[PDB]
Parts: C-alpha cells; sequence; structure tokens
RNA sequence: CCGAUAGUGAACCAGUACCGUGAGGGAAAGGUGAAAAGCACCCCGGAAGGGGAGUGAAAUAGAACCUGAAACCGUGUGCU
RNA sequence: GUAGCGAAAGACGGGUGAGAAUCCCGUCCACCGAUUGACUAAGGUUUCCAGAGGAAGGCUCGUCCGCUCUGGGUUAGUCG
C-alpha cells in the first residue's frame, strides 16, 4: 500500500519547513502538488522531487492507483549541524542545521 | 533588558499559534483551461 | 657526469610553442649551471646552443587527505639551440 | 505619488530609461510598481506621439534618451523616430489604456510579485 | 590605526636564530629544552 | 594496576594541529563484518539522497558503520 | 524566526542553463576623479592562468569565486 521514500540530512530546520509540512497534512497527491508548486519558499520544490521520487517508487515498484493516493503521514526531524564563525575583529559563532525527512504516502487502505 | 526566567515550551508553543501560513485559492479554469485557479491565465492551463 | 644533472625534459604547452623554434625545456639538477649544462649536453647530443636561460621553483605545496607536505623545487631550465635539432617524441 | 524607496533623480533616470527599453521591446518582464508607475509616464508619452508636433518632439526628447535600435534590414532609427512615425500612427485612434499588463507569480530572489508588461 | 607585529623576516631571525641563540650558554640553554621536549621546531 | 573525561601531555594525524614577537604554553581525536562478502540491476532525482532488488546469521550490521542512554526535537494517538 | 545581514545607481534585453535579481554579452545610466587611478617597495607567499566540479566554504543566492580538483605558469653580462 504505502510507498516511501526520505531525503537525508537536508539544509534546512525543521523550524523553517514544519510549517510547509503542516498544510498537505491528510490530503492529495494532485492539490499537493499544486500548492508546491504555488506558495513561494525554498522548501517546495525540494519536498515536489521528493515526492516525485516516492510515487516513482510506489508505482515502479508497487503499482499503485495514483490518484487515489492520498498522503499517509510526512514529517521531518533535526540532523547534523554543523558549525561556523563570524569575525568581528574577535570570536563570534554560530551553528548550520540540517533535516531528516520523511513521507510515507498510502493508497488509504489495506 | 534580557531573559529573567526560561521559556517554558508551553509558552513557547502557545504563542507560536498564529505563526502559521495559509493557501491559495486554486480554482478551476472553465473560461479557458485545465485546474487553474480562480480567474486565472496560464501558469498551466489557465484563463483569466 | 653529465646525466645525473639533467633529470628529464618538460613538456607542455609553452614547451611544445618553444619547440616551435629551437627552444628546448628540460628540469635539471639544482645545484648546477649554464655553463656546465650546455658543457654536458653540447657533447651528449653532440649539438651545439646559443643561449640559455634558467628559472628556478618553490615546491607547489600539496594535501592528500588528512597527509599533506609539498613537491621538490625545480631548477626549470631552457636552451636556445642554434643548429641540428633533437629526435624526440 | 509613489516614492519606491529610491531616490529622486535615480528615479526620474530609472523611468525614462525603462520607458525606453519598453518603447524597444514593446513588452517587458519586471517588478509590478515599476511598470505601474511607467504606465502613465508612457501614456502621456505616446499621447504626445500622436500630435507629431515639433513642441513634442522637444518634450520627448527630454524624457527619453539617445539611442538607436538596429532597426531591421540593417536599419537604425532613435525612439524618437519609432515614437513620432511607426506608433502613434498604429493607436491614432486610441483615447486612453493604448497597453496592457500581465500578473505573474513570484521570482525566486525575493517575493517578488513580478510583472510583465505589454502594449494595447 | 597601528598595532604591534609590523614583521620584518629578518629581524625575527635575528633576535631568534640559530646562529643567534647558538651564542650564549644561556641561549644555548633552550634548544636542548626543545629538543627534552622534543618540540619538532627551532626558532 | 587503568582500560579511551581513565592510563603519561599523546592507545589515532602529538609535543602535533593551534596560540604566542618571544621565551613559553599546548589539544581533540579507538571499536563494520567471521568473511567486504563494502548494497549487481531497475525506478526517481541535476545530482546528493532514496525504494526496491541483491548480500550476508543478520544492513534499525551499510562505512561517520558494536551496542546507542539522557537532555533535546518530532508524529500520532485514548482522557482533557 | 528575534537583533543583525560592513559604505560607493542601477535598469532592460539577450544568453545561460535542471534551476538565475546576484553568472555571462550587450545598451543606457551612474560613481572615483591628486583619485577607490596607475607605479615601486616592503610584506604576502602560488591566492596566478587553462580547464573540470558542488559536495564544504562564500554572511542571501549561486550555473561564479582569492572554494576544491587537475594541469600549467615566473626566462636578465646591463634591471635590481
Amino acid at each position: 500500500m504505502e510507498a516511501k521514500a526520505v531525503a537525508r540530512t537536508i539544509r534546512i530546520a525543521p523550524r523553517k519547513v514544519r510549517l510547509v509540512l503542516d498544510l498537505i497534512r491528510g490530503k492529495n497527491a494532485a492539490e499537493a502538488i499544486a500548492i508546491l508548486k504555488l506558495t513561494n519558499k525554498a522548501s517546495s520544490p525540494v519536498i515536489e522531487k521528493v515526492l516525485m521520487s516516492a510515487l516513482a517508487n510506489a508505482e515502479h515498484n508497487y503499482d499503485m492507483n495514483t490518484d487515489e493516493l492520498v498522503v499517509k503521514e510526512a514529517y521531518a526531524n533535526e540532523g547534523p549541524t554543523l558549525k561556523r564563525f563570524r569575525p568581528q575583529g574577535r570570536a563570534s559563532a554560530i551553528n548550520k542545521r540540517t533535516s531528516h525527512i520523511t513521507i510515507v504516502v498510502s493508497d488509504g487502505k489495506e | 533588558a534580557v531573559p529573567k526566567r526560561r521559556t517554558s515550551k508551553t509558552r513557547k508553543n502557545k504563542r507560536r499559534t498564529h505563526f502559521k501560513i495559509s493557501v491559495p485559492g486554486m480554482t478551476e479554469c472553465p473560461n479557458c483551461g485545465e485546474y487553474k485557479l480562480s480567474h486565472r491565465v496560464c501558469k498551466n492551463c489557465g484563463s483569466y | 657526469e653529465a646525466r645525473d644533472i639533467l633529470k628529464r625534459p618538460v613538456i607542455t604547452e609553452k614547451s611544445s610553442e618553444a619547440m616551435a623554434e629551437d627552444k628546448y625545456t628540460f628540469d635539471v639538477d639544482t645545484r648546477v649551471n649554464k655553463t656546465q649544462v650546455k658543457m654536458a649536453v653540447e657533447e651528449i647530443f653532440n649539438v651545439k646552443v646559443a643561449s640559455v636561460n634558467i628559472m628556478n621553483y618553490k615546491p607547489k605545496k600539496k594535501r592528500m587527505g588528512r597527509y599533506q607536505g609539498y613537491t621538490n623545487k625545480r631548477r626549470k631550465a631552457i636552451v636556445t639551440l642554434k643548429e641540428g635539432s633533437i629526435d624526440l617524441f | 505619488y509613489r516614492k519606491l524607496g529610491r531616490t529622486s533623480d535615480q528615479r526620474k533616470a530609472m523611468l525614462r530609461d525603462l520607458a525606453t527599453s519598453l518603447i524597444i521591446s514593446e513588452r517587458i518582464e519586471t517588478t509590478e510598481a515599476r511598470a505601474k508607475e511607467v504606465r502613465s509616464v508612457v501614456e502621456k508619452l505616446i499621447t504626445l506621439g500622436k500630435k507629431g508636433d515639433l513642441a513634442s518632439r522637444r518634450n520627448a526628447a527630454k524624457t527619453l534618451r539617445n539611442v538607436e535600435i538596429l532597426n531591421e534590414d540593417e536599419t537604425t532609427q532613435t525612439a524618437l523616430q519609432k515614437l513620432f512615425g511607426e506608433i502613434a500612427e498604429r493607436y491614432t485612434e486610441r483615447q486612453g489604456g493604448y497597453t496592457r499588463i500581465l500578473k505573474q507569480g513570484p521570482r525566486r530572489g525575493d517575493g517578488a510579485e513580478s510583472v510583465i508588461i505589454e502594449l494595447v | 590605526v597601528k598595532r604591534t607585529y609590523q614583521p620584518n623576516k629578518r629581524k625575527h631571525s635575528k633576535v631568534h636564530g640559530f646562529r643567534k641563540r647558538m651564542s650564549t650558554k644561556n641561549g644555548r640553554k633552550v634548544l636542548a629544552r626543545r629538543r627534552r621536549k622534543g618540540r619538532k621546531v627551532l626558532s
């Protein structure tokens, strides 16, 4: 039923992206893809790329009925942050975060 | 002019309630085109 | 003598631009001079030269994956001969 | 009026070179407000070219620029020549408008609610 | 503005330097210490 | 007698990176598998990442790789 | 998702490419103007150039880079 795909350690915060992903939680691909091509952040095209491969999986492998596919679930969690600096004449620091993204997509059934 | 106490996560998420984002209208194009939004020229098969 | 000193000949774009003319290139021992160089090759190859220049070079630095270092210095050298030529490849 | 956040002399120069290029193209992609406010300018301007007088010629030459389209067949002429000899003829009727404009989507670099402008 | 350390190679090598600190006993004391520490570097 | 915040400063790239005009100070950094047998081939993706497939006793054993705690961050959920 | 994102007029088109405010070509405009100009010294030490590259870096971006990889590159009797 469920296909799945996952983005590994992506250079965005979950605080950055939880919002964009808190919309499609319980929807269809069609509306969802449209929304991704519609609204304007940098999360969008990536998430879209993800789903296109997710359904490449679901169809090439499991061969299910696309339009009847709804969002099963999808979210993300933290990842391996890195660290950088600010010159300033004396020391100063910062941290660059990442993200672990998951989408599971079902034909809404078993 | 800096924090006295710590931010309870309660209070955090409680403030972040209206920290959201809404969507576009997203109708069909019956004047001309595919599913394309209310009176909308072609971004993908649109009319108005 | 005379053959330890020239370690190899050099080849690149600029080299071939020079071999267009009688200007040829080598990389030789680093402790030498134009004169002994000339005295060596003019009799090794049985030829004679009009002139010569030299440059030197520092080690271009280098790195291979948590292990690094340098090159060696290079006594790059050039000769601008006058008659005959060289059956090189 | 509208300020743009840019400065006044910068702004005048901007608008005039903008309109110039637009004559060269008949349409162009840019932001919204910059087009919103070249709009009325060049409506006044085509209004001038609708009259062909030497005075209007002069008033145009204030705003327009010292430019040469490589016109077709390797030919050449100015925004001036074009305006006063290729266009006012065309819109010789019309009683307003003379342009149209095209809302589009945002841009990448920003949330730039961009627009194409066209000619009518 | 002006801060410290307007370098000269030569002057560095001169208050430092091998031929320098091999002059004096109180100089030559330390090169041992660098070697008795096995610090890899001298002057 | 200690078993990687120990044990010597150093079980690895150690008097090293690094700092210091200068003497001088001075780190961090161990664990795939029995066997690399280290994911053939397809699908998506600009790729990276993946899902399958396939390996292996095992891949929540996939190279940063033994387990994998807690803080922390998330998703669901029953009562609210 | 706060504060902040360091000094110098940009605009359009064309191109580029998976992808362009930030790369390229162009037209105009604008600024320095005893100089943000050119020279030499020290000092810096290959940042140079020809390609190839996104991974990391670049205070946004990134098809670009003083980032990386590869390969090349500094010629003296008079100059010093």
